[PDB]
């Protein structure tokens, strides 16, 4: 009743908030609108299942677009899926194999490195993420990096001595989070409609699982891409 | 219909000001700034442009709900299917915006959100060639990398005014979570770098050269802007200039009513930190963490800001964005920064000379214009042309010369053989060609009939005399800063 | 800041007329304006109080002397007011 | 460049032949040499002389003239 | 505080209209915030010069016209 | 002529206003903007001098009237 | 330094703060500056060797 | 604001502003020459920085002169406000 | 070094002659005191209408704005 | 020390006024600005030997106002003190 001080009372309920008339739409249970600290609590609790990857760059040559491209050229990115092929000069004398031209490139710049593309999407391209996360028991500190070489009136928002509130350490974290916790209001979805498992296999397989599990991952991705690809 | 898209319609999104007024304004030079915003890859320059446009127009169709809220950035100036799907600005999709300065004045600007990626620098080069001021934009995080330096060098070598935008403060306040003094230090380091690169004019927040932006949250300010907004009530009319001069450049308020230049005993931080950066921190910290009622009260009191009852129930990012918008009223400070920076119009001569040749008897009234680049801005062939003298009217015949035939022509002078009509004229505005009959001096417009008369980067002219023709000169081929050496 | 002086500086560039305390009207392109209406013009016709017109290239004026300034119909539209 | 304050500091040290015209006034001029200077345009003038205009040398001595009604100075 | 931009007219001859239909020709030497014209004296309105170097007060200025382009 | 019993000048803005001038003229028109120094911006300003017989009349349109050279203000008519 | 972080952490943090404060707000010697830079770089890993 | 009013009353008593301030204190009739020619005989009530002065017991003296007929005219007023700029020389009548 | 305001401070308790702009007249009386505004006060001020004493006005207080010049 | 205090305290009084030229003005003190601008409702004008020119509303410029003849029932010393 200290860290988990707000949710603890209601976290285990049939409908999480039957009443709580401020925090949800009502008993129809259509929409919700939490305050910050309870959201923080939820986030902390969700550490095992939470998306837990803020650097949007990370899914590089691993987006749905990338998967589609891999499909469309049979240039399967080995961490991800491999499909049935979409279909059924350039001589060794001529070209100079200086760069061994990899499949990863063949989906990155699909129209260039992969000649004779068909039905090929264009993937993203991106900026470098320096979202520095804090460990515990402090705030606003350069840790992971190095420092630079070199008429009676007060400034704005005077009499606000504390720069950081006790929740803003967590609020910042929340702000950097992805779509589930990102926000402090939403419409409900069916338990069914929440994908606790999609976020694991969409992001990359952690470290040195048995071959069978890797295969499983690939299979899952193959399903996912198919679902994405034939919009119903 | 089509995939690679624009507006293609009668009902272009209506503007707050009226486009008749804008066009009227565009009758005279000394009141048409060609900005051509520039920077590295993912500077935020396109996002900045989007912010400006949104600020200008009433309701856009493309401004969906999410973008309005501020989850996704309304990248209004990446119209190409590709430029969306790829996540990069790729071609010049500028806009003509009747922009209000901080001081009461109305100037129509020709922005050009050029590409940042360094393979596309070719395209960017055109913007430099086009634009008379350049809003260089920089990420705080990456700072001034080599690309920025290169850009600066090009601009100085291309003889163009420079007015910098240190962008994405949201990152150093939330991503890096820097303390405010640290942030200040970082800023100093950056600006130091800028100064080192720019051997001539020295840039700073004072003199309104630098602009402190965050296009995701959607706010830019000059110190002049911010000061004007929130340090006009307190301090008197005349002493405001002094205050502005003080804020930035290591001067500490000293807990007292007239600061010292050196160290202070009681407080630690500078004036810039204490009187700007610290406020931003307070805003951000409170616009996430602070119990909303309290925040509302503070806004009511100090900033004189009323939160919408919807905004109280926003999510913490979009709420924050909304608050920021409320605080820093428009992208007006930015415009002030531009105008003030490009108060030299004697640089025009330098520019023109650089482009074509050192010459005179140009203001005889002979209409002539640098055909900058062929674009496909509404799908169809258009030619982005910057006019210098005279004015072009719709359904007029014109002499055009590809800058392949420029040096040769010059040599030959010391018989206007190629020629073409002007089928239609219009104005780039992110996603629409807004048709206009007039095409006045010192501005950028799009024309139909030119395109096929040349390959790339032409000149045009229409002399009323052979003597006049003798007096003419012709632009050089645009030296596109990157040389193409990727052979496919 | 003075909202009429705001309008004046926004009116720069247009063919504006100007009569002083002396009663001698002027008409031409405006160039410069400030808080104190330190006006400059180009291509200015300078009609004396009798009606004697004298065309000239430029002029500079002091604000204390100015009586009223004829602005065009464009500033009726936008964007200073709302 | 020379602001009026600096040009009058030349007139202060020199004390050279000044001729003054007067504000809201065409009928009379002055002829003397600048001796003083205020933060306002008030200047005391020794060897000053009242000189009616060429449409004679009339009597006048040393004068502190209120400088808000000045037109010309030339030392 | 707003400095009248006479740096376009610096070191150029100017026809200064002043109180009582009086004219002043003369090349410009400098100025201040009150518009007080520091100028090299020339012929005053047929025509005749008074003084060598002059300083005209701002309050007495009616206008100042570009003699030189 | 009719007008509301107004408190101050800004409350009756955009009203057709007879505005006297020190040189003898009167400028009549609907006022758009006022100032601390009484500079006025008449929307449909009309130049009316009183020559030494009958009124002289001339139309101006949108014009700035400087405040120093004003004598006084009078309401001539309503808006619209 | 890593040991300092391990037990007497408040002082270590303080040490860092003072160091930085010295680093950037000082007429500091160039060799000293470079040494400091090296220190911060190693801090980024916190003594691998 | 208070320190300026303190040095105001201080600078009045020592400077030449003490004269007509002392005339108000003694409350005598005072003549005043005017910009449009009116010798104002009146009792001074009020007194400020700008020399704007409310006048009791007013008696203005002038000459509406037109038509070769000198008609030295004068009128009595109960109370009147004086603007500063109109004044030329105030004087206390012995 | 001989400025107007220090000479005016020396001119305190001394005879002075005041000239003005429009509807104006010379004077001659002993200056009593002055300020930064240059408001004057004279004792035994004689109203010299173009150098002709029309009346001995005596104890008087002259306004600052209408002052043209002050002499011996 | 400010007579502007007193003139602000003069409200809803019917008063005569003189101007720089010398024009009379009979009307209710609607309000007075801190720079003497006499806002007046229900006004009546007469020029300086000339006939009547009555009007509905007049706000007159402060500097143009010469001398305001005050009404009869008026305690000056009552308003002068704070
Ligand atoms: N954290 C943060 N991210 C931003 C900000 N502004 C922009 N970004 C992100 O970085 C990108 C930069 O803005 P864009 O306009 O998309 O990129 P761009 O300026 O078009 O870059 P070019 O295509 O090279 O011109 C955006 O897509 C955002 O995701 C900001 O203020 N803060």
């Amino acid at each position: 009743s200290q860290d988990d001080e707000y949710v603890k009372d209601w976290l285990y309920d049939s409908r999480p908030l039957e009443e709580d008339s401020k925090k949800v739409n009502g008993t129809s249970y259509k929409k919700w609108s939490f305050d910050l600290p309870e959201m923080s609590n939820l986030y902390r609790l969700s550490t095992p299942l939470r998306d837990e990857v803020t650097d949007k760059n990370y899914y590089y040559l691993f987006d749905k677009k990338s998967f589609f491209n891999g499909k469309a050229l049979n240039n399967a990115i080995p961490g991800g899926p491999k499909f049935e092929p979409l279909y059924p000069f350039n001589s060794i004398d001529r070209v100079i194999f200086r760069v061994p031209i990899r499949s990863e490139y063949k989906v990155a710049f699909p129209h260039l490195y992969n000649s004779r593309p068909r039905s090929v999407r264009i993937p993203w391209y991106n900026n470098p993420v320096s979202c520095i996360i804090q460990n515990d028991e402090e705030y606003d500190t350069p840790a992971l990096f190095f420092d630079p070489s070199l008429e009676d009136f007060a400034p704005l928002l005077a009499e606000e001595e504390e720069l950081i509130l006790p929740n803003t350490k967590d609020a910042m974290s929340l702000y950097h989070s992805p779509f589930p916790f990102n926000r402090t209001k939403g419409k409900m979805v069916r338990a069914q409609d929440v994908a606790l498992a999609k976020k694991w296999f969409l992001q990359h397989p952690d470290e040195e699982y048995p071959v069978k599990v890797k295969v499983s991952y690939q299979k899952l991705l193959k399903n996912y891409v198919l679902n994405e690809l034939h919009p119903t | 219909e089509h995939t690679i898209f624009t507006q293609l319609k009668k009902n272009i999104p209506k503007t707050r000001y009226n486009r008749d007024y804008m066009l009227s304004m565009a009758n005279i030079p000394e009141r048409i700034i060609n900005v051509g915003v520039i920077g590295p890859l993912h500077s935020g320059k396109t996002s900045l442009m989007d912010l400006l446009v949104i600020d200008s127009h009433k309701r856009i169709p493309d401004m969906s709900k999410n973008v309005e809220l501020g989850w996704k950035p309304l990248r209004y100036l990446d119209n190409l299917k590709q430029e969306i799907d790829r996540g990069l600005s790729i071609k010049l999709n500028g806009s003509t915006l009747l922009c209000t300065d901080l001081e009461s004045k109305s100037r129509m600007i020709n922005f050009l959100d050029a590409p940042g990626h360094v393979n596309f620098m070719d395209e960017t080069a055109v913007a430099l060639a086009a634009s008379d001021l350049v809003l260089i934009v920089i990420d705080v995080v990456e700072g001034v990398t080599f690309v920025v330096e290169q850009l600066i060098k090009q601009s100085i070598k291309n003889n163009v005014a420079m007015c910098f935008v240190i962008n994405k403060l949201d990152r150093l306040i939330l991503d890096l979570k820097l303390p405010p003094m640290d942030a200040y230090l970082k800023l100093n380091h950056i600006i130091a770098n800028i100064n080192s690169f720019t051997k001539g004019n020295v840039f700073s927040p004072i003199d309104n050269n630098i602009i402190f932006a965050s296009t995701k949250l959607g706010f830019t300010f000059t110190i002049k802007e911010f000061v004007s907004y929130y340090y006009a009530h307190s301090i008197p009319s005349s002493k405001i200039d002094d205050f502005t001069t003080r804020l930035w450049g290591s001067v500490y308020y000293h807990k007292g009513n007239f600061r010292t230049k050196p160290f202070e005993n009681v407080e630690k931080y500078p004036t810039f930190v204490e009187f700007i950066l610290i406020p931003l921190y307070k805003i951000f910290s409170y616009a996430l963490s602070m119990e909303k009622d309290k925040l509302k009260n503070l806004l009511r009191s100090n900033f004189r800001v009323n939160l919408s009852q919807e905004a109280l129930q926003y999510d913490p990012q979009p709420f924050l964005k909304h608050v920021l918008q409320l605080i820093f009223r428009q992208q007006t400070g930015l415009v002030d920064a531009i105008t003030r920076c490009y108060q030299p119009f004697e640089l025009f001569d330098n520019k023109t000379a650089h482009l074509s040749i050192p010459g005179k008897s140009t203001p005889e009234g002979t209409l002539w214009a640098h055909v900058l680049k062929t674009v496909d801005y509404g799908g169809a062939e258009w030619s982005l042309v910057r006019i210098y003298s005279g004015l072009l009217k719709r359904g007029d015949t014109v002499r055009i010369l590809d800058t392949s035939q420029s040096e040769s022509r010059q040599k030959r002078q010391l018989d206007e053989t190629p020629s073409c009509e002007v089928e239609e004229i219009g104005l780039l505005g992110g996603r629409y060609v807004y048709p206009v009959h007039e095409a006045h001096k010192g501005q950028i417009v799009l024309i139909k009939g030119i395109s096929s008369a040349y390959i790339k980067s032409a000149t045009l002219y229409s002399v009323k005399s052979k003597e006049d023709m003798k007096q003419l000169k012709f632009f050089k081929p645009l030296d596109y800063i990157t040389e193409a050496v990727f052979k496919i | 800041n003075g909202i009429p002086v705001k309008l004046l500086n926004e009116a720069q560039g247009h063919i504006v007329s100007l009569e002083l305390t002396t009663g001698a009207t002027y008409r031409g392109k405006l160039v410069e304006s400030e808080d104190s209406m330190n006006v400059q013009l180009r291509d200015v016709i300078a009609t004396e109080p009798q009606g004697a017109v004298t065309h000239m290239d430029q002029i500079f004026v002091r604000g204390s002397q100015i009586k009223f300034i004829v602005v065009p119909d464009l500033l009726k539209n936008a964007p200073l007011f709302k | 460049m020379v602001p009026p304050i600096n040009c009058i500091f030349n007139f202060l040290q020199q004390q050279t032949p000044v001729t003054i015209w007067l504000f809201e006034q065409i009928g009379i001029r002055i002829k003397g040499k600048i001796v003083g200077f205020d933060e306002f345009m008030n200047v005391v003038i020794d060897e000053a002389v009242e000189i009616p205009v060429n449409s004679k040398g009339t009597p006048l001595g040393k004068i502190l003239l209120k400088g808000d009604n000045i037109t010309l100075i030339t030392s | 505080v707003s400095t009248p931009e006479l740096k376009k007219y610096m070191d150029k001859k100017i026809l200064l209209n002043i109180n009582g239909s009086r004219k002043v020709a003369g090349i410009l030497r400098g100025y201040d915030i009150f518009l007080n014209v520091v100028l090299d004296d020339a012929m005053e309105i047929n025509n005749h010069q008074l003084g060598l170097q002059t300083v005209i007060r701002g309050n007495s200025i009616i206008s100042l016209e570009a003699l030189d382009a | 002529i009719q007008v509301a019993h107004s408190s101050r000048l800004a409350n009756l803005i955009d009203y057709k206003l007879r505005v006297l001038t020190q040189d003898g003229r009167v400028y009549i028109g609907q006022l758009m903007a006022f100032d601390k120094h009484m500079n006025l911006v008449l929307n449909e300003c009309i130049e009316e001098r009183v020559p030494k017989i009958k009124v002289e009349k001339r139309v101006l349109g949108l014009t700035i009237l400087r405040g120093e050279q004003i004598l006084s203000t009078v309401v001539e008519d309503k808006p619209l | 330094g890593w040991k300092l972080a391990l037990v007497s952490k408040k002082t270590h943090d303080m040490i860092w703060e003072k160091l930085r404060y010295i680093l950037q707000t000082q007429e500091l010697s160039s060799t000293l500056r470079e040494s400091l830079e090296t220190l911060f770089e190693i801090r980024q890993k916190d003594y691998k060797s | 604001r208070a320190e300026l009013e303190e040095l105001e009353e201080f600078e009045f008593k020592h400077g030449p502003m003490s004269l007509i301030n002392d005339a108000m204190v003694t409350r005598t009739p005072v003549i005043i020459s005017l910009r449009n020619n009116h010798k104002i005989i009146a009792r001074v009530k009020a007194f400020d920085r700008h020399c704007n002065m409310v006048l009791e017991n007013v008696k203005e003296l002038w000459t509406e002169k037109k038509g070769k007929n000198v008609i030295n005219r004068e009128r009595f007023i109960s109370k009147l406000f004086l603007r500063g700029d109109s004044v030329i020389v105030v004087l206390k009548t012995p | 070094p001989v400025n107007p305001k220090p000479f005016l401070k020396g001119l305190v308790n001394h005879r002075v002659g005041v000239k003005l702009k429009f509807n104006s007249t010379e004077y001659r009386g002993t200056l009593v005191s002055t300020d930064n505004y240059f408001n004057l006060q004279l004792n035994e001020a004689e109203e010299f209408v173009a150098g002709v004493s029309h009346g001995t006005l005596g104890e008087i207080f002259i306004r600052c704005n209408n002052v043209l010049y002050i002499r011996e | 020390m400010k007579l502007v205090n007193f003139l602000k305290k003069l409200r809803n009084e019917q008063v005569t006024i003189e101007l720089k030229n010398g024009t009379t003005v009979w009307g209710t003190l609607q309000s007075v600005s801190p720079q003497m601008n006499a806002i007046l409702t229900d006004v009546k004008l007469t020029l300086p030997s000339d006939n009547i020119a009555s009007l509905q509303y007049i706000n007159i410029r402060g500097n143009t106002i010469r001398q305001i003849i005050l009404p009869d029932s008026l305690n000056l010393d009552s308003l002068l003190v704070d």
